[PDB]
């Protein structure tokens, strides 16, 4: 009595995604995640001036280009042997941090929320699933249903302007957005002025107000209606984080620290243990067993028997691990926002001080949205601080020369999860460039040993009581905020 | 107040053209969506998914045959029978599954459109996906149309990404033309099919640093005063109105901040590289 459901395109994610599930007795019993578009940035990059990479790589994704730019310039800093100044480090954090706010807001509202909020009766808000299990369906008190839906929809609409303001903030020291000009090997290209810091701060305060007063309350309210969605979309419960937003010049300390949590245990992150498998991916590897990214190979093969995705399969110590706000917030275990502490008590009867106090609820559809909203607040607190630390007039750029032969790796966290760029230089040109990038860790296919990727695994057990309206499949997938451009590059 | 019907499709794109559109002002995106266009299909933001989303796309392409704009973001890969870009899966009168390639989708929808508008350098000219080293046979809309012998009105709005003013302005001008062609002639296009409205000015000729250039005052590094030519600026060979319009609601632009990388040009990126070596 199994039924197959195939969803292609899985919309309201970035890029080209197919999801296939098998449903039996009202639950998903198997799943496959497929990325269907390939460009091959790692091939395109070969033979170029290594400095070009921080422009080229941004075109992997127009939603998170600052993350790729950050990883690239850090790889170049490493390979070129140059140390960034204090003000360069802070300026890079302000450019990138403004897009963290943009990205999370864009995701929750403009990608995720139409699985919960009933939009106006015009395209692109319709057509939609006939039985969509929305706020207007769930809340049985009709006036409360209308009021809550309108509350959510008005925030969706306002968030269009808030996310645009976040890009004004990115452009302030980044030049423009999408695709900044302001980050390069050696630091940042424009020294912040007192006036421009103040202009960034004024916009930031408006974004921060929306985060605290509108976004956080909506997420906690939404979860209080969809309590069942804290109880499904579980998955491996393995997470990894690389560290993001260095808080000192030697990159020893971060806003959100590196770490790994596997099978209920915390461990340190060791980059030597990252490798990629391609048994079910459209790629050929010269040797069996998975490849560390420092010897990564990008030889596309859409005819590979048994393969079903252009996404490779990264594993850590041969374990599937997921990434993103859930991962970072679990690893760091920061104190929850005052709003979160209050609304968890008021709306759920939950006493919680730190992120891990959510327990099992963290590893779920709603847990992922909560992690993302809380991280948006946490990032805003950091930006508010960096705005006081940044020094008008202080040098942000240090000169460098392209080395003949070198290697470098840039480690960061994209808004969607752990990101590194590995750069190998020979004869002053890119010899190899290997990208291991956020959604790659989430939306990957099975490895050579048949272990499902995190989204695939998290789909197992998701309720599908109505096969014609399988709304929880998309809800699970979108809780991960996938970027398939990033996943495949 | 009849809105322009739009079907927005993505090939080998990064969604940056879409994100740049979301940054529009005067009008802002809310007014664009509710008052200016009917965005019928767009994979990043639309409510429906899978079978329902594709069925709706095709229903619009039929009901509004010869009366919708096909907006294309990203390049069209032609190697390996189009299999480097699968845009969806369709289902027959029987129950079987068929993948749809970007090639198949464009071949299908372009003849149904009123006009095709290639937004971004990828769709207009090939861009980064079509750059040296790619193995996907990545192609622009104009080249794909030529290979396919498709004659459909085509307007290119390049940039990586294009400014929202360029996309909105071009689309509004096209729609105005359709509604009253003699009162609103189509914008004059250059040899590369992009409107002179936005791509007629040379960046360098219009640059506020031109006086410094003329006096041989060149910035020694990014954070020193002077013209940016020695840092790699491609303003001299690039045609766009960025010096006037600036970016992100007038907040900054590439040349003030750093360098122009020639992102609107048909030879971007290879003809504009290395980015940090002077022209
Ligand atoms: S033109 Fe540039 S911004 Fe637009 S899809 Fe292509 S790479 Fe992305
Ligand atoms: S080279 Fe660049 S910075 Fe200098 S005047 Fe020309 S466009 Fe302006
Ligand atoms: S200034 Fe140059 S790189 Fe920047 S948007 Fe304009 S054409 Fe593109
Ligand atoms: N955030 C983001 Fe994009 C993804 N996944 C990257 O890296
Ligand atoms: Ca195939
Ligand atoms: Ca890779
Ligand atoms: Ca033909
Ligand atoms: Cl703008
Ligand atoms: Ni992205
Ligand atoms: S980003």
């Amino acid at each position: 009595g199994k039924v197959k459901i195939s969803i292609d395109p899985l919309t309201r994610v970035e890029g080209h995604l197919k999801i296939e599930v098998e449903v039996k007795d009202g639950k998903v019993v198997d799943a496959k995640c497929s990325g269907g578009m390939f460009r091959g940035f790692e091939q395109i990059l070969r033979g170029r001036d290594p400095r070009d990479s921080s422009q080229i790589v941004q075109r992997i994704c127009g939603v998170c280009p600052t993350a790729h730019c950050t990883a690239s310039v850090m790889a170049q800093d490493d390979a070129f042997g140059v140390k960034v100044t204090t003000n360069g480090r802070i300026t890079r954090n302000l450019i990138f941090g403004a897009n963290y706010l943009q990205s999370h807001i864009l995701h929750f509202y403009h990608l995720a929320a139409l699985d919960y909020v009933k939009g106006p009766d015009v395209s692109p808000f319709v057509p939609r699933y006939a039985n969509a299990d929305l706020l207007t369906d769930r809340i049985k008190d009709g006036a409360k249903a209308d009021a809550t839906n309108t509350y959510g929809l008005n925030q969706y609409l306002k968030a269009l302007e808030i996310r645009r303001i976040c890009h004004e903030m990115v452009a302030m020291f980044g030049g423009r957005m999408p695709h900044v000009q302001g980050m390069v090997v050696g630091g940042a290209t424009e020294i912040p002025t007192a006036d421009k810091v103040a202009e960034y701060a004024a916009r930031f305060k408006e974004v921060q107000k929306f985060v605290i007063e509108e976004y956080l309350p909506l997420i906690y309210t939404l979860g209080s209606v969809y309590t069942d969605l804290f109880e499904t979309g579980i998955g491996w419960k393995n997470v990894i984080a690389f560290g993001v937003f260095p808080e000192d010049d030697d990159y020893k300390t971060f806003l959100l620290k590196p770490g790994v949590y596997i099978d209920g245990k915390d461990e340190e992150f060791d980059s030597k243990l990252v490798k990629e498998y391609v048994g079910h991916s459209f790629f050929d590897h010269s040797a069996p067993g998975g490849l560390h990214y420092s010897v990564g190979e990008t030889n596309p093969n859409p005819d590979k028997p048994g393969a079903y995705s252009f996404v490779k399969a990264p594993r850590y110590k041969d374990k599937p691990c997921e990434v993103g706000p859930l991962a970072r917030m679990w690893v760091q275990n920061p104190e929850l926002s005052p709003v979160g502490q209050k609304l968890l008590k008021e709306l759920y009867g939950i006493e919680a001080k730190n992120f891990r106090d959510l327990g099992d609820k963290a590893f779920s559809i709603m847990g992922r949205h909560v992690a993302r909203a809380e991280e948006t607040w946490l990032t805003a607190v950091a930006v508010e601080k960096w705005l006081k630390q940044v020094q008008p007039g202080a040098e942000t750029y240090v000169k460098s020369e392209i080395p003949d032969a070198a290697e470098g790796t840039g480690f960061t966290e994209a808004p969607r999860g752990a990101l590194l760029h590995y750069l190998k230089i020979k004869d002053k040109k890119i010899e190899n460039y290997q990208i291991v990038s956020a959604t790659l860790w989430n939306a990957n296919p099975r490895d050579d040993m048949g272990q499902r990727g995190p989204i695939e695994e998290a789909l197992i057990g998701v309720p599908v009581p109505d096969i014609k309206n399988p709304v929880n499949v998309g809800r699970l997938v979108r809780s991960y905020d996938p970027x398939l451009g990033c996943a495949v590059h | 107040a009849k809105k322009a019907p739009v079907i927005w499709v993505q090939g080998q794109g990064c969604t940056g053209c879409s994100v740049s559109l979301l940054n529009a002002v005067h009008p802002r995106i809310k007014e664009i969506l509710l008052d200016v266009i009917s965005l019928e299909f767009h994979p990043t933001v639309m409510a429906s998914e899978g079978e329902m989303a594709l069925a709706h796309m095709y229903e619009i392409a039929e009901k509004f045959n010869g009366n919708f704009f096909l907006l294309v973001e990203g390049a069209i890969p032609t190697a390996k029978e189009g299999r480097y870009c699968i845009v969806g899966e369709t289902l027959d009168a029987k129950g079987h599954h068929h993948e749809v390639t970007m090639m198949e989708l464009i071949r299908d929808l372009a003849p149904k459109s009123l006009a095709t508008v290639a937004v971004g350098t990828c769709s207009a000219y090939g861009g980064i996906p079509a750059a040296e080293g790619n193995v996907t046979g990545s192609k622009s809309v104009r080249d794909f149309f030529a290979d396919e012998k498709i004659e459909k009105l085509l307007v290119n709005v390049p940039g990586c990404p294009p400014h929202p003013d360029w996309m909105v302005g071009t689309l509004v001008a096209a729609w105005s033309h359709v509604l009253n062609p003699t009162e609103h002639p189509l914008p004059e296009l250059d040899d590369d099919g992009r409107p002179l409205l936005f791509f007629g000015d040379n960046i360098h000729e219009n640059c506020p640093y031109l006086d410094k250039y003329d006096n041989s005052e060149f910035a020694e590094t990014f954070t020193k005063p002077g013209c940016k030519a020695e840092l790699g600026c491609k303003g001299p060979s690039t045609y766009a109105d960025c010096a006037k319009r600036r970016w992100n609601n007038g907040i900054n632009w590439c040349v003030e901040n750093a360098v122009c990388i020639g992102c609107v040009e048909p030879d971007f990126p290879d003809g504009k590289s290395p980015f940090y070596v002077a022209e």
